[PDB]
């Protein structure tokens, strides 16, 4: 459609009016006095939320040429909560730091390109600074004290992030849902405990329970959707000749199959309960040959090339013990080599790397998770639905903050590691000096999230900005207690990943959006 | 070595003609397949109502034109194909 | 519908007040000092880019006739896009220039066909004296140069380029994508590489690379899709006499011979990977012939007249080595004469010369690659996606710029060579004096792109213009320095494609649009 | 620059049906020296219509090119082998245009050339064509685009009569289309 082309500074103007609006809503929610934003929603209730990324995501603004600054700060937040899953309002707050110095820089008669590239020898500079400056977060109260500064000074989600990772160790996965009650809780399963009921209630052993028990049981494990049952007497004769109780793994039992296994379940010649394979498609395969490698068994399939009319007891997986519910099924200590489920995760490791899809990866980790530790569910308890989101929300930006810390460490909280990167950083030259300029913008915007920390306290961000810069090493100032200390000593950490990818996508897009010159948007 | 039943004949199907009258290759259903293959075993012969047994009027290795159909049947001995078929399917026998 | 006809200078006005539009938001972002320009996009965040080809397909005026104009004027940076894949910034610069200093001769009462004329016969004097003032350019010294000032005087991308091309030679083919991390990464594959996985994932030799290996096999290359056994049993049979390994390229195996070979390949009594044939309809013949070629076999098909049961081994290729993984297919050193496939490569040179389609001509230029030389695959690395888009525009404009330095040679940049072509140009005479007048014009916005690129930097156009023009030779202005020196030894060159095609477009719209007396379009 | 390609005698625009009769790969275009050329108005897939016409045209050993509604599946694959094994250079292309349009200019070639056109309509079969009945041409050039014969062998009074007849068509033509297309 016609367009309306905006020039120069009035073009810069308008960028920056956007972004400040983007990112005002987004850094009243930054530090522990931070506030909350209402976000109304076309459906539902308006959503109370305090992440940065909620905020950014939720501004449009009416004026198409502030709209595209916004949009593009808002990047900032996207890619941050992508990326670390935390430090969004952080990197919100850099951006627009750095955007607003930066254009103060261009309208000086500046060559934005330089400034671009010295922003960007800074921000290099500054992520090896936090590389060198970070501190292994491999203790549990470490742990805590991440969780706790990344809930919102919620020190019972960080103890139970804790928890979840100490019970699921380094391999196990970790994920957070809706609670009924009014108190988070934790549910934490190992080893396997794929989502597939008994396909016949009359398998159920327990009857108090609602329960079917096997006791070191065979498994039988088929690829094929099974309905006759000409196909499984040898296996099932056996099985009765063993003595040993059996659990059938299949795409589908039903029919006669089902009917002849129930028959035999209240007769008690074979205890036999059969649940339906989990997964789908290429999935259910290898999930499959999972529990097979688990259990010391072998897959049943055609494609493999045998038959279950030549399934043996040798073929046929051991368990020593199998639950059965209406939901899930677990089984307790499979009888499987050790080197076999060590090399069966190193495959599926080998397929998380070679995989690029989030939802992928994380399935991935889930069979892991399966395979060797245990899954933790974290059920958040609320009152009410508002409060529900919230604290999911803070527990979700928990969780990536303590899984952050566990991969590249932790850094002193309250912008103290990105006050001291630029105290370190303030012999940084560039080519020219359009080029330092930008290095300097670059350093001064490092000192935003402190300053937006102490603002959001009521405090002068002035005053504490230049006490702490006064100050070394993790000296900073606990917003909270608004006393000043020994940032690791009063455990305020943050994940050195979370700081440098909100210094790194905050420096990036803010020096592209201080490069422009011209904006070409619709006419309103 | 395989022999065949009351009047049942073994015959080995010819190899389909791969090139035309004139020197054309025909290929794919061109060079359909033969309908005239050399008999490998004949039957002890036919049975009558009566119970007499006559033999087979066909002879061990004389090409004969047969019909495919139901009463053909393409069975394998030493990675070889041999068509089973009753002496009534034999329509004629190639002589010189 | 009912039309608006404007006449005379009003048309005239509004035409190049609408080229001016357009020119202003494109000419913003030439040369070094050239900024950024944002482009809202109805889906997604906004575009910041530098190439003027995209700032002026995303312009378009509320004002018809100013439309007209625009959209008139935006064909020179499409044209210029489409021929070179540079030079679209300074192709509008040079089509503003000629279309001002037109238009002021057509209000002079010069006659605008012989202006047209003496443009024309001035560009077509100017492209004789680039290509006599070219030189060659077949260093990676230049070739680095060329990438880094098309780049944006980003050296790293110009080193890349240039050990691209190296890698893959003349043949090759460098393509430009996304990429994940931080830093550009080149990904260069020789021989075959066509992306088709293993069919079954049991074939895998090396669980823990999971690829297939096969050491000196055998490759059997039908066309025709199978699913049954008996067509291959003389081919598998005779393989496994030979005790090779046997890589099966076809349009579809499953069913019944798939898990055949599937268990002959547990079974170890021929080593089999099957995976699909590369490419579609009149293209998988093309790439099975090649490959063929290359392995020294023949491709099995109906249509030939041969049939897979007569295969033999001397019908089925060679290869020193075969890769399989999931995605991709590798064959290494496939024995084949060097004369079939000099042959080959020969024939589909042909096919491009003969092609009419820039997809069609990629495609076989791509399957040159694969018979001869290799494919480079450079993944731009960036922090957000607005950075992957900007940096992979200026690296697609940089391997444009590299191909056409290779093809037509170097001259010298920052608008130097314009400049020195209008210089020896003084002497141009028409039939009449409106013609001269013409060559005049040319000859002035010759020196267009120069002062553009000077204005872009904040230094005096007028001043600098004058200083380059009093010089001679490679003699000109380094932007990025803001000091005077040879461009040449400087590193900073133009491809004398990208140049003259700029040239000879902007010269062709500008002297067509300076022709027009009237102008009909849709009322408001 | 502006460019002139003028092309004489017959070159309607119709390829090769199959990549394989090329008999110059440097250039991808099949060459015939002297050629019949048999004209069928029928599509073809079998073969059997055609062995008295291919083995007469190999044992003359002349080659030949195959003009048709359509060649395809056994047809195209039996005169594909046989041009391998050399007994007779075959190449067939589609004939031009469509109905009614597709007669007019295949009876237009088989006077240039000399032959008579193969139709259900006009009585004969292919089983009963001859060599007489098969046109002639001094060259053939046939490419992935365009097929042309250069120096069909035919009476010059045929060929003034038939363009004789075109222009009554062009006069009693009320179509622009129509007469650009008879012209
Ligand atoms: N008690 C505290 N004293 C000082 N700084 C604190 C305190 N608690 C938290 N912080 C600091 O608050 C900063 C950001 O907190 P917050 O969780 O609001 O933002 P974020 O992690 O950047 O973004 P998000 O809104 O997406 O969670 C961190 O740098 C952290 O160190
Ligand atoms: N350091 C430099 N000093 C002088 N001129 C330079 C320098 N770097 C680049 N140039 C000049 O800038 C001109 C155009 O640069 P730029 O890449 O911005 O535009 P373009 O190639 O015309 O178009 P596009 O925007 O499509 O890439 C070229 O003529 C080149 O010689
Ligand atoms: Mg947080
Ligand atoms: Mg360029």
């Amino acid at each position: 459609a016609a367009k309306d082309v905006k020039f120069g500074n009035d073009a810069r103007v308008k960028m920056l009016r956007g972004v400040n609006v983007l990112a005002d809503a987004v850094k009243v929610t930054l530090g522990p006095k931070g506030r909350n934003v209402v976000l109304d929603k076309s459906f539902g209730a308006p959503t109370i939320t305090k992440d940065g990324v909620s905020v950014a995501r939720e501004i449009e603004l009416e004026d198409k040429f502030e709209n595209m600054g916004a949009q593009m700060v808002k990047e900032v937040a996207s890619k941050a909560n992508d990326a670390a899953g935390d430090g969004t309002t952080t990197a919100t707050v850099l951006a627009q730091a750095i955007i607003t110095e930066g254009l103060k820089a261009v309208a000086a008669g500046m060559n934005p390109m330089d400034l671009k590239r010295g922003i960007d020898k800074a921000v290099t500079a500054a992520v090896e600074e936090l590389k060198a400056l970070s501190v292994p977060c491999s203790d549990s109260k470490a742990i805590a004290q991440v969780g706790t500064i990344s809930a919102n000074s919620d020190e019972t989600v960080g103890k139970l992030i804790a928890e979840a990772m100490d019970k699921v160790g380094k391999e196990g996965v970790i994920t957070v849902e809706d609670g009924t009650g009014l108190q988070d809780e934790l549910d934490v399963v190992e080893g396997m405990q794929f989502d597939r009921g008994y396909l016949s209630p009359y398998f159920i052993n327990k009857p108090e329970t609602g329960a079917v028990e096997l006791e070191s049981p065979f498994i039988l494990l088929a690829d094929k959707k099974i309905s006759n049952i000409r196909e499984m007497l040898p296996v099932l004769e056996a099985v009765a000749k063993a003595g040993k109780p059996l659990l059938i793994i299949a795409e589908d039992v039903e029919g006669e199959a089902l009917a002849t296994l129930v028959v035999n379940t209240m007769r008690g010649i074979v205890k036999v309960a059969a649940v339906k394979a989990p997964g789908f498609g290429d999935r259910r395969k290898a999930m499959l040959q999972d529990i097979a490698t688990l259990t010391g068994g072998t897959v049943i399939s055609e494609e493999i090339g045998m038959e279950l009319e030549k399934a043996t007891l040798e073929d046929l997986g051991q368990a020593k013990r199998v639950v059965i519910n209406k939901d899930t099924t677990t089984i307790i200590d499979g009888v499987g080599e050790e080197a076999a489920i060590q090399g069966r995760v190193a495959q599926i490791r080998q397929q998380i790397e070679e995989a690029t899809s989030d939802y992928d990866r994380e399935k991935l980790q889930e069979r892991v998770a399966k395979l060797a530790g245990g899954v933790a569910v974290i059920k958040v308890g609320a009152a009410t639905e508002v409060e529900m989101k919230e604290k999911k929300a803070r527990v979700e930006d928990a969780l990536h903050a303590t899984r952050a810390a566990v991969e590249e460490g932790v850094v002193a909280g309250g912008g103290v590691a990105l006050i001291r990167v630029a105290s370190k950083l303030a012999d940084l030259r560039g080519q020219n000096e359009d080029q330092n300029v930008g290095i300097k913008v670059a350093l001064r915007a490092m000192e935003a999230p402190l300053r937006q920390i102490v603002l959001n306290c009521g405090e002068e961000p002035s005053v504490v900005a230049n006490t702490v810069k006064g100050g070394d090493g993790n000296y900073g100032y606990n917003a909270a207690t608004e006393e000043y200390g020994n940032m690791i000593d009063m455990g305020i950490l943050d994940p050195t990943k979370v700081t440098r990818s909100a210094l790194q996508y905050a420096a990036s897009v803010a020096g592209l959006m201080i490069t422009t010159e011209c904006m070409v948007t619709d006419l309103p | 070595n395989i022999r065949p039943l009351h009047d049942r004949v073994i015959v080995k199907r010819k190899e389909v003609e791969t090139k035309s009258a004139g020197g054309i290759v025909l290929t794919g259903s061109a060079a359909a397949k033969s309908t005239r293959g050399e008999v490998l075993a004949v039957g002890n012969g036919r049975i009558l109502e009566n119970g007499e047994v006559k033999p087979l009027d066909v002879k061990v290795g004389d090409i004969v034109i047969f019909n495919d159909g139901y009463g053909v049947k393409s069975e394998k001995i030493d990675n070889e194909e041999v068509l089973i078929m009753s002496e009534s399917d034999i329509l004629a026998i190639v002589e010189a």
